[PDB]
């Protein structure tokens, strides 16, 4: 069972390295969703220039 | 006699009525050339506007016409 225990030891590697990444990545979504949230502010302003578009092919 | 004589005194203030709205119909008319002169540059004012609406209707058309293609050389006019 020598490559066993070295099967244990390595997975326990692989979960260290695993939850390392997990925690880079919950710190990184937590900046994602703050970016995206002060981005909202182009609902009213695309709409607006959307109808600029359409006018374009209106008159 | 005299009666004529306060006919003539109302003649004259009469005379001097009428000189006084003789004056007043020549400043009328001056009034309305000058009326003119200002009119005619409003309309010029309006005019310029124009000018700016032809500069982007030719805006709005040109860019329409580039985005309606849906399926040349550099020849223009540069005044």
């Amino acid at each position: 069972s020598y490559f066993e225990q070295q099967r244990q030891a390595l997975i326990e590697e692989i979960a260290m390295n695993f939850e390392h990444v997990l925690a880079n990545i919950n710190k990184l979504n937590r900046s994602l969703e703050a970016v995206i949230a002060v981005g909202n502010e182009f609902s009213s302003v695309e709409a607006l220039w959307s109808q600029f578009e359409n006018v374009m092919s209106w008159s | 006699s005299p009666a004529l004589l306060a006919r003539v005194n109302e003649k004259k203030a009469e005379l001097e009525n009428l000189k006084e709205l003789r004056d007043l119909s020549a400043a009328v008319a001056a009034q309305m050339e000058a009326l003119e002169q200002k009119l005619s540059t409003l309309s010029s004012g309006t005019e310029a506007i124009a000018t700016v609406l032809a500069n982007w209707h030719n805006v709005l058309r040109a860019i329409s016409m580039a985005s309606a293609k849906i399926p040349p050389q550099t020849l223009v006019r540069i005044p």
